[PDB]
């Protein structure tokens, strides 16, 4: 639930993004040589830690840590707490990214609407 | 369940049997007690007035509009007692009410124990066969002149005779077999 | 004689070593130490005593080997004798070619329990074979009725050997 | 680690042990209720040993105990899986069972057949666990049908009562409609990919898998009382209250949710079915919850809540979040089991009054159950830091954060407020009100057999969410980042749900007539699905057999055509050929005709 | 809203005009019918409550029911319309419906198999 | 209404008989004339199971299969002796 | 009354089914872009063909 929906459903959706196609514009657009994401873990490390495919995120690396401290420290299930904060953070710091990307695509779409009209000089 | 159904219903029993359904369907709406006891002495008022209407036609016109007022102002889940037809325990314990003519096929070993029980049971069975004749004859000698016939059965009317067709109102499987 | 490590393979085992990082005492290690004494030792003792009772009068059982008779492909028409011997030789291989497919049904099942969350990948040595074996079983034994006979596999094949000869000729 | 395998096989052997003791003459001599209660107790401890193993190391085991038939290509074998779903559930189920059998001994005391009742309860547990740990689906079917039949035997414990018999036939009919779905899925997996073993079915990920999973969804809707055929679980309450707690409350209903989690590797591939159950789970959640608001039967309200919570469980499976759905199944079992047996205590202590209308002020008369009831009520309403809270709000915020039907998202949240409302309805009417029960009072809950189990589950209801959430393997990668109103939505809606309901309960006490809204009766008679779809279908399905298929096409049309007609054709033919004058002239002439025709037959064919 | 009896959810006893009738003729039946029942009741109640009886009380009203329902049907059959039209739509209607349901499917399947599209993968059984 | 004076006697009398029937139903004294173990069913069943699981199942092929054990970075493999390489260093310390 | 029942029940059913449709038309989705999986959307691990490399799908920071 939220206003974002109201923008798209109520009013007009022209400038509202379509969730199905979030990186709708050129990936490089707006960034000279933007750096791609980086993964600490290894395609194998994960495969050896039997991480569920879904859980193989860019935070897979802090997960493996948690899982390590959960097998070790077995009888004590309440002590791998720092490890969970870390994983979560990594992920919060990923959700935010996925939010920054969405906002960037929003704004860029607006650029198009602004520019079209601007570029749509009368004559 | 005990007494027999009358053929037609009077005006009264129809009115006085609404006073029950009504008040009892007012205690589903008034879940509390003080609210109920209040909202109900107000009900009687409704029945209390229009008590002395002598104009039958009218009376049967207040009754027929009462039972429609009621049908549309009834509670879907009335508070029906636990052990009454439509209830929650209705006929629950019937799986344990065996019909007592079954202790007659028991193996002489089984009936060997429980000895005095069958000593008294054989007395009662002597009572039953000892009167079937005087009973059926009574039932017949007292067949009122052919005409209206209701399911009411006669009392004894003589010493030693056992009030008739009694073997199954007495000797009824006990309610809670448990 | 429990199983041929090669017909029912089984991968070597790799186990992470114990690395406790807690003062508390593991509730599993203690129990096992008991199971091993009150459940295993008692049983272990009995079992051995079984096998020595066996080894005294050790007996043997062989595996009938069936000589190969002539197949329907070569068998006179109407000669009920030869064809009878040759429909059996096939109905026999209809089963030997079926427990093979039972093993691939099984070998796989294990390879997806032993490699969970990786089954998508690690276990593709067998699923490639489950099609290399299923595409074949489908090509000799499938359309046939419940009256499966060697004459009909002979025809199911030979209806298609036209196709591997009409299609080929067609490609020209 | 044989300790693991042996343990999984052993629980079944230990639980089967009460069953054959009753087959032999030995049970008359020992006490069956006490003996059965102890062995489930030992089974729970035996179940704990694998549970620690899994947690220590997170490893599974497929155990193929016995081969049943080679059947050529499709070999059939008896296999128990020990995946996280199976052993976690096995432990939770036996704890609930250990609680109920002790409750059963107190509840059915004075029943002349206590031993048979305990016997069927464990047989139910054996089928339920087989349903839980079943590798090939043929065994899953043995469990699916098996709990259905014993539910039929146990809902209608008191066979004499026709109401119990009607409910039992209801339950079998709804389950069998579900069985058609499982058979369809079984047959599709018996063709296409070929084996009923889960370990191979999961290789059908990149196939169509819609014909089959739609079948399992149909099976789940019948077993889990989704909006389609939702009524038998309310009807199932005609069973003894302990039966209602262990099977109507936990093991039997969650079976539908459990089946889909088993097959969710396939479910993730098909987007179409995921929203289908998200949608129907959502409709059942509110539909059942709204019905619960006006129901005046204590057991009925709890049962509707059983359906509403599973509706939420269906929703999480629909949003493709299988692990958390399983987490709610375990937490759901502890508190719902408590509330039922809590009402078991109230109903038995009172003169078998099963109506909230005549039951009041149990809080002062019976603090022990009232304390247990509110602990359970708050867990049901997801009170913070209680077992419901650890799993339930994860599901709520999951909804608030995923891409979903707007109608589904709104109904699920108000469904959560209603759960608080009906929860409020129970404690206000049952506990906090002036007493309205019959005047003689004879209440005793001191019996150890009442308290102990209620006490033991209460400890589980208080601490289980804490223990299960930390111990389970990290899964699902939850989204903890939310605008604060969505992060706290579950908490607030639950709070005002009670707040609004408390306003309502308070309103009634006044001397002013409110009665109820026009849609209130619609709510009280279960949405009218029972009044209409139970009188038309059974009427137009039986009328057609007797009147049309049996008497019209059978009997007359299929007897007048083939058997009777041939009777008549001849009868008539003999009547003409044998009605002869007997006079010689006539007969002889006929000889004349014959000579003539034969003369010709030769002539023309010369 | 007036209750509206349907073939189901019938008009209750109350709310039923007939119930509210005292026309002496009606009361006449209502008291004549009890007699039939009372009579039948006092013919069940001193034959079931009879000592010295082992034979099976018969309940001939149930024997008149079964005979009426499985052995008095064809002796009261007269082939009309609304009976033979409806006696052919029931026997051949669906039986012809499913034939074009199964033929069309079986034919679709066969074509696809012939042309080479049906996957028939991992299907090693039938 | 009120009971008919001849029905308050057929209920008068038949109730009197029901009271005697229920008295007769009462059983006389003597009426019924009749003419740690925990380890037992936890240990005895266990030995058998183990006998079965360690000498049939274990012996037969693919009867008890287990997900691979989990191996994380930096933890040693007992059977082979290898030490799983430590992973690439986590650069961030942001909490 | 029976009619009242049949109409009401089915009305509810329809309104619901419909509203669910209004829903699918206008869904609820947070302001979050798409999740990003490493490698080539786990091409090989999703069981992709080892030999044939996939068109690299790259995900950049911010
Ligand atoms: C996997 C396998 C399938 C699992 C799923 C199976 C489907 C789900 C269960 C469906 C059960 C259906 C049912 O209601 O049956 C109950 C029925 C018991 O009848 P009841 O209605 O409870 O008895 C009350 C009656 O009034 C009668 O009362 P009573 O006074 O007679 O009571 C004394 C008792 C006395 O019992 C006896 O009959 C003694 C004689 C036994 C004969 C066989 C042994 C003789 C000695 C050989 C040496 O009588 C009985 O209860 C049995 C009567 C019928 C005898 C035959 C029973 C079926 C064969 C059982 C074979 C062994 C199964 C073990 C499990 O029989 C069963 O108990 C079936 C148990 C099936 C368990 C299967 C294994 C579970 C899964 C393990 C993994
Ligand atoms: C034959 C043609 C038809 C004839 C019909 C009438 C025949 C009557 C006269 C002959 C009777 C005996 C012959 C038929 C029975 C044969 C019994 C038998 O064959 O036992 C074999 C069984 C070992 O099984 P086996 O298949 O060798 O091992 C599996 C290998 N993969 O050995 C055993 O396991 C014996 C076990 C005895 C006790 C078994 C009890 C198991 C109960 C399991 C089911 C429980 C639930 C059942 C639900 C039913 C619901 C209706
Ligand atoms: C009570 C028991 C009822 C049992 C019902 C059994 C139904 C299945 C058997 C009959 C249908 C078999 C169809 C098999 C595939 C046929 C060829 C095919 O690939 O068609 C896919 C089929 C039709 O797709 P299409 O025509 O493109 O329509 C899409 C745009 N609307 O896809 C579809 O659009 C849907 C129809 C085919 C998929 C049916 C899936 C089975 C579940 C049916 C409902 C649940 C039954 C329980
Ligand atoms: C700062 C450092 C703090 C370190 C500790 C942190 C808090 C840890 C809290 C863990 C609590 C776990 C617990 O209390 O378990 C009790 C248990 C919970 O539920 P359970 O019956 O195990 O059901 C789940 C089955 N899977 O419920 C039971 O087992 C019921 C047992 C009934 C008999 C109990 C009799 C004694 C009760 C004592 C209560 C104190
Ligand atoms: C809006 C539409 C939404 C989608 C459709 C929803 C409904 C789909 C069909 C569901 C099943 C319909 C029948 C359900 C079973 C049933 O109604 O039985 C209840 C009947 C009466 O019981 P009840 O009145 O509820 O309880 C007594 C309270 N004093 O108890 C009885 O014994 C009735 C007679 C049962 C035995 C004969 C019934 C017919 C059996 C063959 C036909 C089965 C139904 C049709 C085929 C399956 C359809 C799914
Ligand atoms: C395709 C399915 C075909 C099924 C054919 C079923 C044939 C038998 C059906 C029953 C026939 C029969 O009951 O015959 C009775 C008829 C009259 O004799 P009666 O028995 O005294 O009268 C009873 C009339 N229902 O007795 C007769 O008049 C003769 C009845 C026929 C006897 C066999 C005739 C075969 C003719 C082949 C040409
Ligand atoms: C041959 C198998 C079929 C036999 C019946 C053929 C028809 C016979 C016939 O129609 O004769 C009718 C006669 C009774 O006549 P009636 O009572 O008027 O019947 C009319 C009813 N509406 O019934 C009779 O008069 C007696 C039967 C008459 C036929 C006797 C046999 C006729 C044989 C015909 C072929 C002869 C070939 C000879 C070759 C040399
Ligand atoms: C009771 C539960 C009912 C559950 C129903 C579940 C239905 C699932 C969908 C089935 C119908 C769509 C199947 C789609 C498959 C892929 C598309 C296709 O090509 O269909 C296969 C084939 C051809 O169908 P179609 O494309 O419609 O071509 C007709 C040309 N004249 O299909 C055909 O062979 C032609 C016929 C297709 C439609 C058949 C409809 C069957 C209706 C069953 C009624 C069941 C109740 C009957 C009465 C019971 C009580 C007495
Ligand atoms: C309940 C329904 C019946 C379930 C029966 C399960 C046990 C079946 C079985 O396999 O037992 C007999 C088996 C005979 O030996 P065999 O099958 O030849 O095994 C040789 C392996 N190389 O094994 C033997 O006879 C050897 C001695 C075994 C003694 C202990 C048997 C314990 C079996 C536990 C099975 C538990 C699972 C089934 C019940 C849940
Ligand atoms: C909530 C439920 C709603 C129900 C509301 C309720 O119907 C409201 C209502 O009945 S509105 C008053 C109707 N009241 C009568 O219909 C009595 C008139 N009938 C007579 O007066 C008779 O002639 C007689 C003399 C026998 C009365 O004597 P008696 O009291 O039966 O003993």
């Amino acid at each position: 639930m939220g206003a974002h929906l109201t923008r798209r459903y109520l009013w007009d959706a022209s400038v509202e993004p379509d969730p199905e196609k979030i990186p709708s514009f050129p990936p490089d657009l707006g960034f000279p040589e933007r750096k791609e994401r980086v993964m600490v873990a290894t395609q194998q490390e994960m495969m050896d830690a039997q991480l569920t495919l879904q859980q193989r995120d860019y935070c897979a690396h802090y997960l493996i840590r948690l899982l390590k401290c959960k097998r070790d420290s077995f009888p004590n299930f309440l002590a791998c707490k720092h490890e969970q904060h870390d994983w979560d953070y990594c992920e919060h710091l990923d959700y935010v990214k996925r939010m920054k990307e969405f906002e960037r695509e929003r704004r860029l779409l607006q650029r198009k609407k602004r520019r079209a009209l601007k570029e749509a000089r009368v004559a | 369940a005990f007494c027999a159904p009358p053929a037609y219903l009077t005006h009264q029993q129809k009115v006085l049997r609404l006073y029950k359904r009504a008040l009892r369907h007012l205690e589903s709406w008034c879940i509390h007690r003080d609210k109920y006891r209040y909202f109900a002495c107000l009900m009687r008022a409704r029945f209390e007035e229009h008590k002395n209407e002598k104009d039958m036609m009218r009376a049967t016109q207040l009754l027929r509009e009462a039972e429609e007022e009621f049908w549309q102002n009834q509670h879907p889940q009335p508070y029906i007692f636990p052990d009454s037809p439509g209830g929650t325990s209705f006929e629950r314990y019937e799986c344990y009410k065996v019909p007592e003519w079954c202790l007659d096929y028991w193996h002489p070993s089984e009936k060997a124990m429980y000895p005095d029980y069958f000593s008294k049971r054989e007395q009662w069975k002597k009572l039953r066969m000892e009167s079937w004749d005087r009973e059926v004859k009574q039932l017949q000698e007292e067949t009122s002149p052919d005409g209206i016939m209701t399911e009411a059965l006669p009392p004894a009317r003589r010493e030693g005779d056992l009030p008739p067709l009694w073997w199954h109102i007495v000797t009824r499987p006990r309610e809670r077999p448990t | 004689d429990s199983w041929d490590k090669d017909v029912y393979p089984e991968p070597p085992s790799r186990t992470p070593a114990p690395s406790p990082q807690t003062s508390l005492p593991n509730p599993i290690t203690y129990l096992t130490k008991a199971y091993d004494l009150v459940v295993d030792w008692p049983v272990t003792l009995v079992r051995e005593f079984i096998e020595r009772q066996h080894a005294k009068n050790r007996t043997y059982y062989y595996h009938r080997q069936y000589r190969r008779v002539p197949d329907i492909t070569e068998c006179k028409e109407g000669d009920v004798l030869c064809i009878y011997e040759a429909e059996m030789q096939w109905r026999r291989d209809f089963k030997v070619d079926q427990e093979i497919m039972n093993i691939i049904q099984e070998r796989l099942k294990a390879c997806q329990q032993r490699e969970g969350e990786n089954y998508q990948q690690n276990c593709a040595k067998e699923l490639e074979q489950f099609t290399k074996v299923t595409k074949a079983y489908q090509d000799r034994y499938l359309d046939l009725g419940a009256y499966y006979s060697a004459r009909k596999c002979l025809a199911k094949q030979k209806q298609r050997m036209l196709e591997e000869r009409k299609a080929a000729r067609q490609e020209a | 680690m044989n300790i693991f395998t042996t343990s999984i096989l052993l629980i079944f052997i230990l639980l089967l042990s009460p069953i054959l003791i009753s087959m032999s003459n030995l049970i008359k001599h020992i006490n069956f209720p006490l003996y059965t209660t102890t062995s489930i107790k030992f089974s729970f401890i035996i179940s704990l040993l694998p549970l620690l193993m899994f947690f220590h190391n997170n490893m599974e085991y497929m155990i193929t105990t016995w081969h049943w038939v080679t059947m050529n290509s499709m070999e059939l074998k008896m296999s128990f899986k020990t995946d996280f779903f199976s052993i976690l559930f096995t432990s939770v189920a036996l704890f609930v069972t250990w609680s109920i059998m002790q409750f059963s001994s107190w509840y059915m005391h004075s029943d002349p057949n206590i031993n048979r009742f305990i016997k069927y309860l464990t047989l139910f547990l054996i089928t339920m666990l087989i349903l839980t740990s079943a590798n090939n689906m043929f065994q899953l079917f043995i469990g699916w049908e098996g709990v259905g039949i014993m539910s039929f035997l146990l809902i209608g414990w008191w066979y004499g009562r026709t109401d119990a018999n009607t409910a039992a036939l209801q339950a079998i009919l709804y389950n069998r409609i579900g069985d058609i779905g499982f058979i369809l899925a079984m047959v599709w997996f018996s063709l296409n990919m070929n084996s009923w073993e889960l370990q191979q079915i999961m290789f059908s990920n990149n196939n169509d898998n819609l014909i089959p999973l739609m079948g399992l969804l149909i099976a789940a809707t019948g077993k889990s009382a989704q909006f389609g055929l939702h009524p038998w679980l309310p009807s199932a309450m005609e069973g003894p209250t302990p039966v209602s707690a262990l099977l109507h409350s936990s093991t039997m209903v969650v079976a539908g949710i459990f089946l889909l989690v088993r097959f969710h590797p396939l479910t993730t591939n098909n987007n179409f079915i995921l929203t289908t159950m998200l949608c129907l789970g959502a409709l059942t959640t509110l539909f059942t919850a709204i019905c619960a608001l006006t129901q005046n039967d204590i057991k009925k309200i709890i049962a509707f809540s059983t359906s509403s919570q599973l509706g939420l469980m269906m929703v999480t499976l629909g949003m493709n979040q299988p692990h958390l759905a399983f987490l709610h199944i375990c937490t759901h079992a502890f508190f719902k089991a408590m509330l039922f047996m809590c009402s078991g205590s109230i109903i038995h202590s009172l003169a078998d009054e099963q109506d909230i209308r005549k039951m009041g002020n149990i809080t002062k008369i019976m603090p022990f159950t009232s304390s247990c009831l509110v602990i359970g009520s708050l867990a049901l309403t997801g009170m913070p830091f209680l077992t419901g809270f650890y799993s339930k709000d994860l599901i709520i915020e999951a909804i608030n954060t995923c891409n979903t039907n707007a109608w589904a998202l709104l109904i699920t949240l108000i469904a959560t407020s209603m759960t608080a409302m009906y929860s409020m309805r129970i404690i206000y009417f049952v506990t906090m009100t002036k007493p309205r029960f019959p005047p003689l009072i004879s209440i005793n809950e001191n019996d150890p057999d009442l308290m102990n189990p209620i006490k033991r589950l209460a400890f589980g209801s208080i601490f289980a969410g804490f223990v299960i959430s930390y111990n389970i393997p990290p899964t699902s990668i939850p989204v903890l980042t939310m605008p604060w109103f969505l992060k706290t939505t579950a908490l607030i809606i639950s709070v005002l749900g009670f707040l609004i309901a408390l306003e309502l309960n308070n309103l009634t006490m006044k001397l002013s007539m409110n009665k109820a809204n026009p849609y209130s009766s619609f709510s009280t008679l279960l949405g009218f699905f029972p009044s209409i779809i139970h009188r038309i279908t059974p009427m137009k399905s039986l009328n057609l057999s007797l009147k049309t298929s049996l008497t019209l096409l059978d009997l007359i049309w299929l007897e007048k055509t083939i058997p009777k007609s041939t009777s008549t054709l001849h009868t008539n033919m003999t009547t003409l050929t044998t009605n002869q004058k007997g006079l010689i002239k006539l007969y002889f002439m006929s000889f004349l005709i014959n000579i003539i025709l034969i003369i010709i037959l030769y002539s023309i064919n010369l | 809203s007036k209750y509206k009896p349907a073939p189901l959810a019938t008009l209750p006893s109350t709310l039923d005009p007939a119930e509210y009738d005292v026309s002496p003729e009606t009361r006449r039946a209502q008291v004549e019918r009890l007699s039939i029942r009372a009579r039948l009741k006092r013919e069940y109640l001193l034959q079931y409550n009879d000592p010295k009886r082992v034979s099976h009380i018969e309940d001939p009203a149930l024997i008149r029911w079964t005979y009426a329902r499985s052995a008095n049907i064809y002796p009261n059959f007269r082939p009309t319309p609304k009976n033979s039209l409806l006696g052919a739509v029931a026997g051949f209607g669906p039986l012809i419906f499913w034939y074009y349901v199964f033929k069309t499917d079986r034919d679709r399947k066969e074509r696809l198999i012939q042309e080479g599209k049906l996957d028939r993968k991992f299907n090693i059984s039938y | 209404s009120g009971y008919t004076p001849d029905e308050k006697l057929r209920l008068q009398q038949l109730r009197e008989l029901r009271r005697r029937w229920l008295k007769d139903q009462e059983l006389s004294p003597r009426e019924p004339v009749l003419p740690l173990f925990a380890v037992s069913h936890v240990l005895i069943p266990m030995w058998f199971v183990h006998y079965y699981v360690k000498y049939h199942m274990a012996t037969k092929p693919y009867t008890i299969v287990s997900s691979k054990p989990r191996i994380f970075p930096g933890d040693t493999i007992l059977e082979t002796g290898e030490v799983i390489p430590p992973m690439r260093d986590f650069p961030d310390q942001h909490h | 009354s029976w009619d009242v029942m049949c109409k009401h029940l089915f009305g509810f059913v329809a309104f619901m089914v419909f509203m669910f449709w209004v829903g699918h038309v206008f869904p609820s989705y947070q302001p979050v872009g798409p999740k990003q999986y490493p490698y080539n959307n786990l091409y090989l691990e999703r069981g992709g063909d080892p030999t044939k490399e996939p068109e690299p799908v790259v995900h950049y920071d911010i």
